[PDB]
């Protein structure tokens, strides 16, 4: 019935107000139309926010609050959670300081941010690893708020999966500014893919130690969490490229899109509440005072945030306030220090990949390597067979090699997606046997021009032509 | 017709943390079958008649 | 070199006594120059007025820390969350008096919170130490659906997993549910005979009331009850045999405040020699930035050591809380509390008073009663398990082998029809063969009570793929 | 030999009794199970026969939970029964019978 | 292969050179003055194990 929205000074005021007014008028006409109370102020202080909350409470009993932000401070999220707990007013989290979520939702609070928990980030990283066929893990962590339960969750997820990940133990750093035990801890790392659960400040020192120990090679890979990569525009020179990270930064959805989604979710929740109970919610005597006892006779909005669908999208929330289908775009640090989207996660909680494997080289130092060499094979003899990956979250069960094949789409277009394929046979076994003796990486491709071929017009075709060229 | 079809095993130590690895390694070797060549080139019973 | 330290206190008497204490402390120990000009504020019941007063009287008064004390009324909550949240904007450290709740233990919710009161993780460590010194193997845990309970359970699991030991059964409670009979009987039908509770006073009372109903206060049972679960009506509703806990010099508000101010009076000098100090703004309005010296303040506070405290040396963990706190075990004897087990830290100091146990036992019960009730599951195998239907009398027909010896038979329980999608009935079958003979031999040798059961699906059971295939569960 | 699952999965039955009944009724040309069970079935019913020498040789056992304190006391009893001649007597009285 | 150190007082390439060492028995052809620093580097990297 009465919804207010708070915005920063990034854009203009009149256009934002007009868009917020037009939002609910697009479709889904509620029986009780919601108003718009939009304020744009650069000041971000707790007293200003509580005064604004009091004013909107006096503003025809505002029922919902939307707060935008432009900074990266996490204290504003904590104070908003406190306000929601002491006011029983649903508040949504938008881009800005409240983007990162780290505090557990209070049982008496009604808060639903647009962020995602580390557990969802953990399974997104696991799906990315499954796509990359990286079955070797290296878990290095540090004493950080809530990281122990993250380690427990990732362990109880990897051991419960049919992939069969590596049994490498967790190498947790003791304390910062050691310079003696850090090398001892890094000695125990003997893997190829390393997962990092670290802070932004300690990331610089750990990457400096890795550069000193030469852990930024072609074979080695690095995974960076969302909190470290929160400041996309802040790329220090000491960070090597290739730091794959997952976040939901404003690369595909803007502030206007986020506020549209928020107002749509609020309208759907209000409509569901009205359909369930015909009772307009009311505020307390004061903003969040305790003159009388705190009681809420009406039912909480937590059950109403389960069956929520807006414009055909199931943008609901779980019991902990986490998004059921978050964005979770994957950003990869380019060679020239830029972040680009290489996949999404909204497709029914699945993982999407652009299929670009080789993107790493000597960034921290200057030493080229040729450890990745492409291999081309055919399927005309009973020695190489390629099979489609089974749709059971497994990479061709066991005893397989990743493969690439250009599957033609139309009779005219020659565009082929890099679909992963099985690899079995006598030649595959010979290559696997040679792998131990050569300790070398493999990139397996297929011939895109019929059979092996021969010299035609003084030009070789097939595998011979690929080798020559 | 062996009276006691026992075996040899590996003599561990009481409380030694190797019962979670040695048995698994032995079972993996048995399942993958790495003892056939050993028993053919180390037992090789000559006296066989049919 | 003039600094200020804030303080939120229940009454003006505490405010003036602590002001006198800090004024005296400014001239004690080293007393190089002028140290502290403290300012005190009261716990305003109105949250908005309290927050505004705190902002005006602390942010604009050049303060570096806030001394938040316990609420005057124990029954009411008066959560110190708002002041910690306000201090978190500039990474302002805050000193907790007796906030034992594990809400502030995690730094994610409150980045800047350094309390001198040990959390319930220390209580879990004390329970682990008691288990180690008493050699308990079968241990179960009862944790309610609260953040502090989850934190305590996680701490106990982390501290116990290092000794290749895991809790046999963990159950979840709710704040208000009274039908805990199912969970209580589930705990009863277990080998472990030790029950530990960790919840609010009302939840502890309503879960211990059913203990007398289900005869859980008898002999052979050991109860591990936390510090806050013995107070209130628990003393009246709990008979003898309760092994509670208490913190020595934990409720001493004056002593805790004196220790905190003595710590800060030297911490300020240990931090003021840096290159620069980020002064707070001259008012609640005007500045929205964040101090860059917050981590430095946290490090200098956690790394500092003070042996002048009442409890001894003062050191902080990774969460900046009390380490090696002094614990006193309280034993409920004749509806009275007797101090017997006093533990300085990482050391056991037994006392001459006898430790009573529920049921009147004068000796420590081992708590290892398997009751010889080993459930047996059998798979229908023709050469080894001969399954035949039973007669109307409940016993199968008796036959003899080739040598005339009486063939033993065991009453079998399982589904009537093995076909899927059928009205399965748990009629009594009659399975006999090779395995039952050795089972009877084991029963007659090492006192086993065998009860053979069948399998509905008739499969040995391996890893299977189903809906939500990320869950690898054996069938 | 990964091509086996392209045929094995499409012909899995529900029980060993059903499988042996189908084999007797000329449904399945072959069946895979433990050597002792097949040998006993062939000895009891002359219409069946066991082929092949041996492959993937293994043994039986008794499974208990990792926290059960009845491991050594059961292993010692099993070894005592094995060395006291009980196992051979049980095999004679339950496996050794008339041979076709 | 022979992993020859370039020059003394580097503190950056020494760890890179020591990374390539993945053996159990190591032969040292070094001087007395540089022995102290190379042993300190080995202790920091934990190469003095059993
Ligand atoms: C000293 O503290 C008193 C209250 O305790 C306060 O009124 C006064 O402004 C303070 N003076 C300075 C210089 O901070
Ligand atoms: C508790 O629930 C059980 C259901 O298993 C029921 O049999 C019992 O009567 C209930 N007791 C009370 C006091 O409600
Ligand atoms: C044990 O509990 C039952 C109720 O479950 C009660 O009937 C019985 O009297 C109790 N036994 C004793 C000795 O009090
Ligand atoms: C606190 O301790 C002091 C001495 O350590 C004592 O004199 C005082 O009575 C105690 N306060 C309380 C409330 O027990
Ligand atoms: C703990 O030890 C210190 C020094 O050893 C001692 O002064 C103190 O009294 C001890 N605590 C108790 C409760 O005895
Ligand atoms: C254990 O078995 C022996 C064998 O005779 C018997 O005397 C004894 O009573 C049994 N004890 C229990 C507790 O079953
Ligand atoms: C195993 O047997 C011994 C005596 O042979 C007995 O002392 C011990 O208690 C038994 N183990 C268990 C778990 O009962």
């Amino acid at each position: 019935l009465n919804i207010a929205v708070m915005l920063g000074h990034s854009h203009d005021v009149t256009e934002r107000e007009l868009r917020t007014l037009w939002g609910p008028e697009q479709a889904a006409g509620l029986p009780l139309d919601v108003n718009v109370v939009a304020l744009l102020m650069n000041r971000t202080d707790p007293k200003s926010l509580i005064t604004h909350v009091c004013d909107l409470m006096s503003g025809a009993r505002i029922h919902g609050l939307v707060f935008g932000d432009d900074t990266d401070q996490e204290a504003v999220a904590q104070m908003l959670d406190f306000i929601s707990s002491h006011t029983f007013v649903p508040i949504l989290g938008i881009h800005g300081g409240a983007s990162m979520i780290m505090a557990d939702k209070d049982p008496t609070s009604t808060f639903f941010q647009f962020g995602a928990s580390i557990q969802q980030q953990a399974t997104v990283m696991l799906k990315i690893m499954q796509d990359y066929d990286w079955h070797v893990f290296s878990l290095v962590t540090t004493i950080f708020p809530g990281y122990r339960e993250f380690i427990s969750f990732v362990k109880t997820t990897v051991d419960n999966s049919f992939v069969g990940w590596d049994m490498q133990n967790v190498i947790t750093l003791d304390t910062s500014f050691e310079d003696a035990k850090t090398q001892v801890q890094l000695k125990k790392i003997h893997s190829s893919v390393i997962l990092l659960y670290c802070s932004k400040d300690e990331a610089v020192l750990i990457l400096s130690e890795a550069r000193s120990l030469g852990l930024t090679g072609y074979d080695f890979f690095w995974i960076v969490p969302s909190l470290v990569s929160g400041n996309t525009e802040l790329i220090p020179k000491e960070f090597p490229s290739g730091l794959i990270s997952v976040s939901y930064d404003d690369w595909d959805y803007s502030l206007e899109a986020r506020v549209r989604d928020g107002i749509g979710i609020l309208t759907t929740a209000a409509s569901s509440m009205l359909e369930k109970f015909s009772y307009i919610p009311e505020a307390k005597a004061s903003c969040y005072g305790q003159m009388e006892r705190p009681e809420v006779p009406m039912h909480t909005l937590h059950p109403f945030m389960v069956n929520v669908t807006w414009d055909g999208k199931d943008l609901s929330f779980t019991e902990e306030g986490y998004q059921v289908h978050p964005r979770l775009v994957v950003i990869v640090l380019n060679k020239d220090r830029e972040w680009e989207k290489v996949g999404k996660w909204e497709n029914h909680t699945l993982s999407l990949r652009h299929a670009v494997w080789p993107r790493y080289k000597s960034f921290s130092d200057c030493e080229p390597d040729d450890n990745h060499l492409s291999i081309v094979t055919l399927e005309e003899a009973p020695f190489v067979i390629v099979e489609d990956i089974d749709p059971l979250t497994e990479t061709c069960v066991r005893n397989t090699v990743p493969c690439r094949k250009f599957v033609k789409i139309n009779n005219s277009t020659n565009e082929g997606m890099n679909v992963k394929k099985c690899c079995k046979g006598f030649c595959i076994d010979i290559l696997k046997k040679l792998s131990r003796t050569v300790k070398f990486t493999y990139d397996l491709y297929l011939v895109t021009n019929g059979k092996h071929g021969k010299k035609v017009n003084n030009v070789w075709n097939g595998m011979i032509g690929e080798v020559v060229y | 017709y062996i009276f006691a079809t026992t075996g040899y095993g590996i003599a561990l130590q009481k409380g030694s943390p190797w019962k979670r690895q040695i048995d698994l390694a032995l079972l993996q070797f048995v399942g993958d079958g790495e003892m056939e060549e050993l028993e053919t080139c180390w037992l090789t019973g000559i006296c066989h008649n049919e | 070199k003039i600094v200020n330290i804030g303080a939120v206190l229940s009454t003006r008497k505490h405010e003036q006594m602590f002001r006198e204490a800090v004024n005296q402390a400014n001239k004690r120990h080293g007393s190089w120059k002028i140290q502290l000009n403290a300012t005190s504020v009261t716990h305003k019941p109105n949250a908005i007025q309290m927050a505004l007063s705190v902002c005006e009287d602390l942010i604009s008064s050049q303060v570096y820390a806030i001394l938040v004390s316990h609420p005057p009324t124990p029954n009411d909550h008066f959560t110190p969350t708002p002041v910690s949240y306000t201090a978190g904007f500039y990474r302002i450290p805050v000193l907790g008096l007796t906030t034992r709740m594990s809400i502030y233990s995690d730094k994610s919710i409150h980045l800047s919170f350094l309390r001198t009161v040990p959390p319930y993780s220390h209580q879990s460590s004390v329970w682990f130490e008691m288990m180690r010194v008493y050699s308990w193997n079968h241990i179960i845990l009862l944790v309610s659906d609260d953040h502090e309970g989850r934190a305590a359970q996680k701490r106990l699991e982390t501290l116990l997993e290092e000794r290749e030991s895991k809790a046999e059964k963990v159950l979840q409670f709710d704040p208000g549910t009274k039908n805990v009979t199912a969970l209580l009987m589930e705990a009863k039908e277990l080998e472990a005979r030790v029950i530990i509770l960790s919840a609010s006073e009302d939840d502890a009372a309503t879960v211990y009331r059913a203990a007398a109903m289900l005869n859980m206060t008898g002999s052979g049972y050991v109860w591990l009850v936390g510090e806050r679960e013995i107070s209130g009506n628990a003393l009246r509703y709990a008979p003898d045999g309760i092994l509670g806990l208490q913190l020595i010099n934990g409720k001493n508000e004056s002593a805790h405040i004196s220790d905190a101010v003595g710590v800060v009076a030297q911490a300020v000098h240990e931090l003021l020699e840096k290159e620069n100090i980020t002064d707070p703004p001259r008012g609640c309005v005007g500045n929205t930035n964040i101090w860059k010296t917050g981590p430095l303040f946290k490090r200098v506070l956690m790394s500092s050591k003070y042996a002048d405290g009442v409890t001894g040396r003062v050191e902080f963990n990774e969460d900046g809380d009390r380490k090696f706190a002094n614990y006193s075990i309280m034993n409920l004897q004749n509806r009275k509390l007797v101090q017997v087990g006093i533990y300085n830290g990482t050391h056991v100091i037994p006392n001459d008073r006898k430790i009573i146990w529920p049921g009147g036992e004068t000796e420590k019960p081992r708590g290892y009663q398997m009751s010889t009730r080993l459930k047996i599951v059998t798979i229908h195998q023709e050469p080894f398990v001969y399954v035949k239907p039973t007669l109307s009398d409940g016993t199968c027909k008796e036959e003899f082998t080739v040598n005339g010896d009486p063939v033993k038979k065991v009453i079998c329980t399982g589904p009537n029809d093995t076909s899927p999608g059928s009205p399965r009935h748990t009629v009594p079958q009659c399975c006999y063969g090779f395995c039952i003979d050795l089972l009877i031999k084991l029963a007659r040798t090492m006192n086993f009570t065998y009860e053979v059961h069948l399998v509905a699906d008739g499969k040995f059971g391996t890893q299977e793929r189903v809906n939500n295939s990320n869950k690898k569960e054996w069938n | 030999l990964s091509t086996m699952y392209r045929h094995m999965e499409k012909h899995n039955y529900e029980s060993a009794a059903e499988a042996i009944q189908a084999v007797r009724d000329n449904k399945l040309h072959a069946f895979i199970w433990d050597s002792a069970v097949l040998e006993f079935e062939a000895s009891q019913k002359c219409d069946l026969v066991t082929t092949g020498e041996l492959f993937f040789r293994s043994g039986f056992g008794i499974g208990m939970r990792k926290d059960s304190p009845w491991k050594q006391n059961v292993s010692l009893s099993i070894l005592k029964s094995h060395e006291n001649g009980f196992m051979e007597d049980l095999d004679k009285t339950w496996v050794r019978y008339q041979e076709c």
